[PDB]
């Protein structure tokens, strides 16, 4: 879930 | 949001230079190897980024955005590689400190394979003399086209980077018919990317089922998705 | 050679439609399996023969024609169905009595998302409404761009095809600059019809190894080649 | 092989 705690934060 | 700033955000999306901290020495399979993944996974970071900033890209769903960079996340990587190499040939700018040659791939099984293609594509983009702008909007388009209330988003997306790679080509100055041969071109080319990336991730893939290269978390995720 | 030429001689050289007929009982794993293969072999009889028709193929070098059709024998066969089922949505026409339905692949294991991608492709051809003309040299372009001073020759192969497209597209008489945006989406399907083809050949290999179906001459030498 | 000689024989 790498990607999307990416894709979520700054 | 006119062809030539959407050009501009794009330029601002850029994710900044990389380097994998590796003090200059000969390569072996397994330092050459982990590099290559060490720096893939750092690139992936600064990917997810870029693609952030690439109007319109947020307002996708969660499920388009994850499923767009998934896919595309390989042939990025390769296609930043490439124009990277384009003023150095015969040699592969994967990095600052990570300048790979053709015979120095032959230490690693399989990869010979590749990087042949990696310098004959960028071989290719050298002779048709690829442009900065040009590159910003190829590899924008490599990421809103590898789609194998959302949808009408991408199309309207995919379409202004097309407008704007078109822009590109017109304001070069070239004949009408010079500007549509290399679209064309261009746009072909990109079908040797995708190729060139298959075969990176099915080797990578292999690397991986034999815990040869240690497969940090971004990458693995990337590679099993 | 001019570009109307160059396309009237393509549409000459277009293949018959091979006939091959449906199974009696509903489809099996592997009379499907059986039907898809004897097809492919039958059309790839008939690709040889269409190839050598391409202005300029004969005269590249015995290794490039065999590399180029090795390369992307599954990508044009793809190409050909596709197009022939543009009128058909929601069914693929493999051939005139071969009609089968997106449900019925689901008697073969891992091959219903091969027909998804198929569909949606065709679906994406259908919504461009692509003409015969364009599909013609698109189909050549695909077999010429596969290169995946002979090498100088098949470049300039290539720009003679691109040119004809240029050239049809001209003929629609819309404005430059959606002549310029329509090849361009012409072009940026290659990607997914030639994903649609990595996954069928890697779905074909599959079946090969699980001896769901037999393999061997033309049909096993293109894929292996 | 099979493939050659339908792109030559043929
Ligand atoms: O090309 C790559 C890359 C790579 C790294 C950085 C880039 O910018 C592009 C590709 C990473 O891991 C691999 C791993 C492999 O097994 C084979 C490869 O060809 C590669
Ligand atoms: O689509 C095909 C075709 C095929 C057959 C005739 C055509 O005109 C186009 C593709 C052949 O073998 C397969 C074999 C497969 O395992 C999976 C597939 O999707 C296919």
């Amino acid at each position: 879930h790498k990607l999307v705690q990416l894709l979520t934060t700054t | 949001l006119s062809p030539e700033q959407l050009v501009l955000t794009l330029l601002e999306a850029e994710p900044p230079h990389v380097l994998i901290s590796r003090p200059s020495a000969p390569f072996t399979e397994a330092s050459m190897m982990m590099s290559l993944t060490k720096l893939a996974d750092k690139e992936l970071v600064h990917m997810i980024s870029w693609a952030k900033k690439i109007p319109g890209f947020v307002e996708l769903s969660l499920f388009d955005q994850v499923r767009l960079l998934e896919s595309c996340w390989m042939e990025v990587l390769m296609m930043g590689l490439m124009w990277r190499s384009i003023d150095h040939p015969g040699k592969l700018i994967f990095a600052p400190d990570l300048v790979l040659d053709r015979d120095e791939g032959k230490c690693v099984e399989g990869i010979l394979e590749i990087f042949d293609m990696l310098l004959a594509t960028t071989s290719r983009f050298r002779e048709l003399k690829l442009q900065h702008k040009e590159y910003l909007c190829v590899k924008a388009m490599i990421l809103l086209n590898s789609s194998m209330d959302s949808s009408r988003k991408l199309a309207h997306l995919l379409n202004a980077v097309t407008d704007a790679l078109v822009w590109v080509i017109a304001k070069s100055g070239i004949s009408s018919q010079q500007q549509s041969m290399r679209l064309a071109n261009l746009l072909m080319l990109l079908s040797h990317v995708r190729h060139a990336s298959n075969k990176g991730m099915e080797h990578l893939l292999n690397m991986k089922c034999k815990n040869v290269v240690p497969v940090y978390d971004l990458l693995l995720e990337m590679l099993n998705a």
